[PDB]
């Protein structure tokens, strides 16, 4: 077990290593097959390469698949991206407040194959452990500062993309049940390579749709949506009273969340490789949204 | 002002402003350190006013 | 340019101490200072991340034929309160037989 | 100052928030990952070859299975 | 070339190791002997693989326990996952393998935790 | 009856293998005898920085000055009409003697008799014929082998192959012709 | 045969006793030595596999490169050359062109896989172990040199029960337990 | 475009099999080169290099660059007895 | 070998007064020695010749029955003097200057 | 670990006096002048290396830019010469 998904990191980080290693000569090979097709300008040394033919005839297809769009692009989600339903766990901080543990509730609430721990004492080695075992595809942690919450940090397994996110301006259920159908996910403003990071990590948590009559089925929609690196989410009800008009209700948290680091590898790899954090204390980072 | 108190990345200092109102008309300032380390105000601590 | 720099343009510029206050707690760090204990700190957390990916990263099942010529580093419960995360060493010491000991007690 | 504030939702925000909602909803585009079915996988000579590819890739997929001794997929 | 065997007992955190040799009658815990180690209300724990397996099975044998972190009852726990594997595994090796068999069999008959320590892991309920 | 002899364990072929004697090559143990003998001969080689030098300046060039000439030169004076004596003579205002190895006669004799007039010219009996031993006979590794030993000489060319040549190694002077007189690069005197 | 002489040599220049062109500059038994590998018959096993694996990748490419038996067994290959453990990355038809190989195979072997993760310190050790029976492969007590290891496979490959080795690694470690 | 495609590569896509008049190419139709199960495809090899040498190439990857000389010799003196009896009999 | 450490360290002896072919081999014991002395020259008897009070038995007894011992001593405590700089005794100074 | 028990080959040993004292002081006291020395001297030569390679890459720099005129200046001319 230990030793598979060990392995299953080790040898993930050597074949996205060989992806920047066979960047400039796919590159170079999409030059070549290019200016194959369109017109007569190629540069003498992508004509000059004389492996470059070689491994080019050997290589066509596959980028052909690409431009397509044919095959699927290596990752921590495309294994099992929309087969699977993915369990996802939450949890808190380690002696939560009433008003953390309603949080909870809510926010469990709010996804649909999602359970829900007492925390109690359990050492985090024996969460990344348990749900290691027991195929959590996901697990999200709560903290608070005085019940008020401050951050989660999405972290899914076996070795996905952890994400650490503080959190703002949150207003939990008023006075006065939600319903509980596979939601409707949108995703406004996130138009950078990290925006799609950030976008798959949160449109793989929940689970996903047999694609016949999704434009229609279903009342619930989860709203994502970011200005200046801090995205939004809003949980409403809809009923669309006719072809041309639609009636939403708030039902649950007003959210809005910065992230402030995304972190390849789980929760305990406090020393694994970040692609992003904020660049405070840097003299120009607070005028870049992404990076 | 002087660091009162020393934490990894955060750290009390003193000496500087006399009350929380003070602190809190410059609590998102840019502070620094003569080692060329930048900081930011973050919050008035309480008791030592 | 450098021909078209004066004299007045090339003043070093000079550096500030403590207030005599201060000067109790020790040196100001101005740039110089800051960055050898930054490189240094940087130089240990980086030999710590190696040795926390070796330890994470080690197979429990290993063999080694030097392990059965030295003696490991044991644990809390086997070594106690001189316990330490390390490998011991061979001063050279030995004990030393009957016969030669009766040969340096001659000499002694 | 230092680094970003973070801003205050006010009621035009949240409410252009939900014409958002509305004008993806009413013109419904989502970003709901859809289920993949799992197992989704002259002309004589085109497909004389791809038989003869197919003779070649059951001999030597049988002969690399025997080869890791039946721990295949 | 002695009779000598090394067993270890555990618990949540207390970990426990017991040498077991040919000796003569005398358990020693941490160097003070058995029937003075873990304050009095738990002694009936450690002394219970002695009154199951009976002195008769003991009087031969030296078992010298070290104990080393957790509170009082996860020591209390391993001594008596220490004192029972010790004197299984001494009669595994050195007398007949007839008397291991039977030692096991009134061991596992009353507490398997005497033997194998299970440790808890959590429960993320379907 | 006894005991029988055990057998080894991890048995393999005796094959022959990679680093033998018989399979390497030929240069190779050459390289190894060269590497051995050099290796044995413990000589740090330093060779002496020459007689009369003050910092790139060769006062051992003094007249009658000694000039090298080459087939350029041979074949661009015989070409430029200008006699060679009278105008070394005329450009350094001195008394020389020009010397002219034997692979620069051989050069100017493998030229064919469309040079016959600057082999002709070339075979004054008034010179000193420097005969060479070495294998080549290539004229500009002889001259810069024989200019880098003593660094008398001045050397009369016109090629940017040799005249970047021997740029390169200090207190030589370089004798060319433009077209109407002879030119003197690195000779600090007239 | 003394070192020939110059006439007598350049009166023999193809001669040679030792190298022939036929020996394929005696790549089998580097390859052989090298991966301590007990029979030159299992290289040219090996070897022969090699081939018919690699002229499969040049018929695929030799397919109109949008065919969709071309898209289908690229990708059938590579992941079961993948998955096997002979390849190193499974997005590339190139890598078996030039980067399938017999010395591949026989690093896929068993002594070289628990020598690199670290079961023993070279190949002859790890292959002495393996004839006197301290591994297993799964749940079997492997004895077989040769035992190709799948990339799965190289997760369940450890000690055997009664083990002399693993009482001298616990041992070591000052952990063992005679229980 | 396509159309240089034609012009150029017309000995090579005439010497497979496509002109069944055309007594070399239908020779090559059965000469045994295009009869194995792989052909149209060794064609496009040597096609598409055609096209890069289009392209500024100087070399093909299609020629063996190193021989011992007598068959080097030999294969050239062979072309050119060849196109010398071709030209000899020219003359008709 | 205490001489032959004195031979490899030569330069130190003659303090900047004369320096020498710098010797840089690893191993500077050598394979084959012979320790010998210098007998006379029939042109020097006066100046050029060692008393009954000089001479000694090792060419290290000879540096140290020559002058500049005291002068090796200076140097040496300029170098300690700058190796303990802001080593230990100095932190602990700092700490009894803030502790007190 | 150090040894905090002297023994028995430490309890035996000869104390040595004054004159082989002395010879082991001043060879040590050599030896140290010997180390300082060392460090400056390389020290030194590690800076005149680093200015030699330092205006050697800027020589080459220039170097390159010779390289750039001489080809651009070229493919003019056959650049024009051939059309
Ligand atoms: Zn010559």
């Amino acid at each position: 077990m230990l030793r598979k998904q060990a392995r299953q990191r080790r040898d993930y980080l050597y074949r996205r290593a060989l992806l920047l290693r066979d960047a400039e000569i796919a590159e170079k090979r999409a030059k070549l097959r290019a200016a194959l097709a369109s017109g007569k300008p190629l540069d003498p040394k992508i004509a000059n390469d004389k492996e470059l033919r070689k491994d080019f005839d050997y290589d066509v297809s596959r980028d052909i698949a690409k431009e397509q769009g044919e095959i699927d692009i290596d990752d921590e989600y495309s294994e099992l991206s929309g087969i699977v339903d993915p369990r996802v766990l939450v949890t808190t901080s380690r002696d939560p407040s009433s008003r953390l543990m309603a949080f909870s509730k809510e926010i469990r609430l709010m996804f649909p194959t999602a359970i829900r721990l007492n925390r109690g004492n359990l050492i985090l080695p024996d969460l990344v452990m348990s749900a290691q075992r027991e195929r959590l595809s996901d697990i999200i942690l709560l903290h608070e500062h005085r019940g008020t919450p401050t951050a989660i940090t999405i972290s899914h397994f076996p070795h996905g993309p952890t994400l650490m996110a503080s959190l703002h301006n949150v207003v939990l259920r008023a006075d006065i049940t939600v319903s509980e159908s596979y939601p409707h996910l949108i995703f406004e403003g996130f138009r950078t390579p990290l925006g799609q990071r950030v976008v798959k990590i949160l449109k793989h948590l929940f689970p996903p749709r047999d694609p016949t009559n999704n434009a229609k089925s279903g009342n619930r929609v989860i709203t994502f949506v970011n200005q200046d690196d801090c995205i939004e989410v809003r949980h409403h009800v809809y009923v669309r009273t006719n072809y041309n008009s639609v009636e939403l209700s708030e039902v649950g948290p007003r959210f809005t969340m910065r992230p402030f680091s995304i972190t390849m590898g789980t929760l305990e790899n406090k020393d694994a490789d970040v692609e992003w954090h904020l660049s405070q204390y840097t003299r120009t980072g607070r005028k870049k949204n992404y990076f | 002002g002087t660091p009162w108190k020393i934490f990894k990345n955060t750290a009390f200092i003193k000496d500087m402003f006399n009350s929380s109102l003070e602190i809190a008309k410059f609590e998102g300032a840019a502070i620094r350190t003569v080692s060329g380390i930048r900081g930011q105000i973050k919050r008035a601590l309480s008791k030592p006013e | 340019m450098s021909s078209l720099r004066h004299a007045i343009q090339r003043r070093a510029h000079k550096e500030r101490a403590q207030p005599l206050e201060r000067q109790r707690l020790g040196i100001l760090e101005k740039k110089k200072d800051y960055r050898l204990r930054a490189r240094d700190y940087k130089k240990k957390q980086a030999v710590l991340k190696s040795l926390r990916q070796k330890a994470a990263e080690r197979n429990e099942d290993e063999f080694y034929f030097g392990m059965m010529s030295r003696k490991g580093p044991g644990s809390a419960l086997t070594r106690g309160k001189g316990f330490t995360g390390t490998v011991d060493g061979d001063r050279g010491n030995k004990a030393l037989s009957v016969e030669t000991v009766r040969l340096l007690k001659t000499q002694d | 100052h230092v680094g970003k504030p973070v801003p205050v939702v006010t009621e035009e925000v949240s409410e252009s928030i939900e014409e958002l909602i509305k004008r993806r909803i009413l013109a419904g585009e989502f970003d709901e990952v859809l289920r993949r079915r799992p197992d989704m996988f002259a002309d004589e000579k085109l497909r004389r070859d791809e038989e003869e590819i197919k003779r070649m890739w059951k001999e030597i997929s049988a002969k690399l299975d025997a080869l890791s001794s039946w721990h295949y997929k | 070339s002695v009779q000598a065997v090394q067993v270890f007992g555990k618990k949540k955190n207390a970990t426990a190791v017991a040498r077991c040799v040919q000796g003569k009658g005398l358990i020693k815990v941490n160097g003070k002997p058995l029937k003075l180690f873990a304050p009095e209300i738990l002694r009936a724990k450690l002394y219970e693989p002695i009154l199951i397996l009976g002195t008769d099975k003991f009087a031969d044998v030296d078992i010298r326990i070290r104990v080393a972190g957790g509170g009082h009852t996860s020591q209390v726990y391993a001594v008596r996952q220490a004192i029972a594997k010790s004197i299984v595994a001494y009669y595994a090796k050195y007398v007949d393998e007839h008397s291991k068999n039977l030692l096991k069999q009134e061991l596992i008959q009353f507490d398997r935790s005497l033997l194998v320590a299970d440790p808890r892991r959590c429960e993320p309920k379907k | 009856g006894v005991a029988k002899r055990t057998r080894k364990f991890a048995t393999v072929k005796r094959i022959i293998g990679k680093q033998d004697e018989r399979r390497k090559a030929e240069a190779v143990k050459k390289a190894e005898e060269e590497k051995r003998k050099k290796e044995k001969q413990a000589i740090r080689e330093v060779p002496q920085m020459p007689s009369s030098m003050f910092f790139e300046h060769n006062e051992a060039l003094v007249p009658p000055y000694n000039v090298l000439v080459d087939t350029n030169f041979l074949s661009r004076t015989v070409g430029a009409k200008l006699p060679l004596l009278e105008s070394a003579m005329d450009c350094l205002y001195a008394s020389v003697n020009i010397i002219i190895t034997s692979c620069v006669m051989a050069e100017l004799e493998k030229l064919g008799p469309r040079y016959r007039v600057a082999l002709m010219i070339a075979r004054d009996e008034r010179w000193q014929r420097l005969t060479c031993d070495h294998k080549g006979t290539y004229a500009d590794d002889c001259i810069v082998d024989r200019v880098q030993k003593h660094r008398i000489y001045i050397v009369a060319t016109n090629d940017r192959d040799l005249k970047r040549r021997i740029r390169k190694i200090p207190g030589v002077p370089i004798m060319s012709v433009q077209k109407g007189k002879y030119a003197i690069e690195r000779l600090p005197g007239a | 045969v003394r070192k020939l002489k110059y006439h007598e040599q350049k009166l023999l220049k193809k001669h040679d006793f030792i190298n022939y062109k036929s020996d394929n500059n005696h790549r089998d038994h580097d390859v052989i030595r090298r991966y301590m590998i007990q029979k030159p018959e299992d290289y040219h096993k090996y070897n022969r596999l090699c081939g018919s694996l690699r002229q499969f990748a040049h018929r695929l490419s030799l397919l109109p490169p949008d065919n969709e038996v071309r898209r289908k067994h690229e990708t059938l290959l590579l992941d079961k050359l993948y998955d096997m453990g002979i390849l190193s990355t499974k997005a590339k038809l190139s890598a078996v062109e030039h980067n399938v190989t017999v010395s591949a195979f026989a690093r896929r072997r068993l002594p070289v896989v628990m020598t690199r993760l670290r079961m023993a310190e070279t190949v002859q050790a790890a292959t002495k172990l393996i004839e006197q029976g301290h591994v297993r492969v799964g749940v079997e007590e492997v004895r077989d040199p040769a035992f190709l290891v799948t990339r799965n496979m190289e997760d369940f490959v450890t000690w055997t029960v009664g083990s002399k080795i693993k009482q001298n690694i616990m041992k070591y470690r000052d952990k063992l337990d005679d229980f | 475009l396509a159309l240089q495609r034609l012009i150029a590569e017309s000995h090579i896509l005439s010497e497979a099999g496509a002109n069944p008049s055309h007594w070399q190419s239908s020779h090559a139709a059965t000469t045994g080169t295009n009869t194995r199960a792989f052909a149209t495809g060794r064609i496009a090899k040597k096609t598409t290099d055609m096209r890069i040498q289009a392209l500024g190439a100087k070399e093909s990857i299609l020629t063996q660059q190193k021989m011992p000389m007598n068959m080097r010799k030999g294969i050239v003196k062979h072309q050119e007895e060849k196109e010398k009896k071709r030209r000899q009999e020219a003359r008709e | 070998k205490r001489d032959l450490q004195l031979l490899r360290m030569r330069d130190v002896v003659a303090m900047g007064k004369q320096f020498f072919k710098k010797d840089n081999r690893k191993d500077f014991v050598p394979e084959y020695c012979q320790v010998g002395t210098i007998i006379a020259g029939a042109t020097d008897g006066v100046s050029g010749r060692l008393t009954r009070k000089e001479r000694k038995r090792t060419i290290v007894e000879e540096v140290l029955s020559s002058d500049s011992v005291s002068k090796y001593k200076r140097k040496y405590h300029e170098i300690q003097e700058h190796k303990k700089s802001g080593r230990k005794g100095y932190y602990k100074k700092l700490m009894a200057a803030r502790k007190r | 670990k150090p040894q905090k028990k002297e023994t028995y080959m430490q309890k035996r040993a000869v104390v040595v006096g004054r004159e082989e004292r002395k010879l082991r002081d001043l060879m040590q006291k050599l030896t140290t002048i010997r180390k300082e020395k060392i460090a400056k001297r390389k020290a030194k030569k590690e800076a005149q290396r680093e200015k030699l390679k330092k205006e050697l890459a800027e020589i080459e720099e220039r170097r390159r830019e010779k390289q750039k005129k001489e080809k651009k200046e070229f493919w003019e001319r056959e650049g024009k010469k051939r059309k």
